[PDB]
């Protein structure tokens, strides 16, 4: 309540919802991010006889737009709770305090995690396989002692659509 | 389009790309081995049709077996479904009528068609 | 090797490690006991001194 | 041939006479740092045939 | 600018920019030192007090 | 001043100082062949004029 | 090798094959001028040294 007083604001916030809810981790925020497709419609690259433009429009075929995605990462030390980031843990805490509390459709969030190897099985059935994208945990049967490692990806935050359709009427003649 | 394949070592955070590139790669061996006296403008086995709508102005296929020139295959009794019903309703005359079977051509940066999107050409998709 | 592989689901790409062979040009009249070998060109030297390819040579082929 | 030089500012948009004449006026530059191949018109470095198909009355090319 | 120029496809033409050099003509008793100078010709004035030009200039030349 | 051979980099900003950079390294070009013969700063070619003008004190080149 | 020139009308996408092609095609035309003269692999133009640091048996160039 005391952040959520200020307009507009902040990051910084975010390094309290973390502290919060899960002691032992910590939080790091990049404000800027290499963000990728948003594939264009046309693609606008025809060179042009009858009609054309220039001044801002100038790229190749896939863009790149920067602008609002920001990088997350946590960093936990007690085993415990390594299980409780998996999804089905605390996952859940994060994903309903983001989207309808403090952020809304402000932004989008990239989560990601750093711990030490794994604790991760692997081909069983129906569900609980998938470690995010990656798959590791399984194969060390070498060496007594630590590796660090990035852990995982999570999903954005994200809400968005089209709809479907096209219009039938307009607004005014004023 | 260049076809990688990868390593397998001692723990690999499993990608998606690892078996697509290994899909693809053992792919273009069956060509490699089927052109070896050959002639590949390939093309059409089995083609069985309906003609019951053709009083109307419908037309749909029952059953296609086709290998594409770039050796993609099409067994429609195997992980493949029919095509929608074609139509006649613009046609002046008939003589005109050649019809031909076809699918969306692959790029190195598009996939799925995921529906929910429009766009100007097609794609193969996840059904 | 390292590259940057993209996804055929419409995504961004990340690194992964994928292999090459390999491959190495050696000369007939050396020691070819450990590798596998398949003849590729023929060398000639030429009246000024200088080096040519002979035509006439034909490898194994698999096509014409 | 009124060989344009094309202009590119702050606002100069994309139309394909842009490329075509500029394209166009380096291959002007070319002849105009001849001095000695202006004085004789334009050469000739290869031309091979064949000499097989003439019992056919056929012929064909291999390097112009 | 809006110089009409023809798409060498069949089409239609459209209005392009195109550069043009500043060219104009100096005096050489004047200031001419942000400038470049290239020698042109000689005037000398008649008996008659009207311009004729000199039939014996030669130009810095580049063709005989 | 310093001439720069632009990145043609795919799915970046295009530029009108990329255009400019290629077309200036060009004409560089033809004139480092141009002196390896020849050894000097060059001229004109065929400088004619207009001389009803003469009466008063007026000029037109017609072709330069 | 091969060198391929590019087409220029009205469909076609911006694509960065062809400036590189119409880069590649100019060094050609601009070498076969110079094979109408002389004939030769290259040589220096300019190439100094630097002195200093010689003594310390490092060595820096400074113009090449």
């Amino acid at each position: 309540l005391p952040l959520m007083l200020l307009p507009g604001r902040t990051a910084e916030g975010l390094t309290s919802l973390v502290t919060l809810l899960a002691p032992g981790t910590q939080a790091r925020v990049w404000h800027h991010d290499r963000r990728r497709i948003p594939l264009k419609t046309p693609l606008t690259m025809r060179v042009h006889h009858p009609v054309s433009l220039k001044s801002r429009p100038v790229m190749g075929d896939h863009a790149t737009d920067v602008n609002g995605q920001v990088l997350l990462q946590l960093s936990t030390q007690t085993g415990s709770e390594v299980q409780g980031w998996l999804p089905g843990g605390h996952l859940y805490s994060d994903l309903l305090a983001l989207l309808h509390v403090y952020l809304g459709s402000r932004l989008d969030v990239r989560l990601q995690l750093c711990v030490e190897r794994s604790l991760l099985p692997d081909a069983r059935l129906s569900c609980r396989p998938a470690a995010g994208s990656p798959q590791l945990g399984r194969t060390a049967v070498m060496r007594t002692q630590a590796k660090i490692a990035t852990s995982a990806a999570r999903v954005m935050t994200i809400s968005l659509g089209r709809y479907q359709r096209v219009q039938e009427h307009y607004q005014r003649k004023e | 389009m260049k076809i990688y394949r990868p390593l397998w070592e001692d723990g690999a955070f499993l990608m998606p790309q690892q078996f697509q590139q290994q899909a693809a790669w053992d792919v273009h061996l069956a060509d490699s081995v089927a052109r070896m006296g050959l002639a590949h403008p390939w093309g059409v086995v089995a083609a069985e049709f309906d003609d019951s709508l053709l009083p109307l102005s419908r037309l749909n296929a029952t059953r296609l077996i086709v290998r594409f020139p770039d050796g993609t295959l099409i067994d429609t009794e195997r992980a493949d479904n029919l095509p929608p019903v074609c139509d006649l309703s613009t046609v002046s005359d008939r003589s005109l009528v050649d019809i031909v079977l076809a699918l969306p051509l692959l790029n190195a940066n598009g996939g799925n068609l995921d529906n929910g999107s429009e766009s100007e050409r097609p794609r193969r998709w996840k059904s | 090797e390292r590259v940057n592989v993209q996804e055929l689901a419409g995504h961004e790409q990340s690194e992964v490690a994928v292999l090459r062979h390999n491959l190495t040009l050696r000369m007939a009249h050396q020691e070819n006991a450990a590798w596998l070998t398949c003849p590729v060109t023929r060398l000639v030297r030429d009246a000024q001194g200088q080096w040519c390819r002979d035509p006439r040579f034909i490898p194994p082929l698999l096509t014409l």
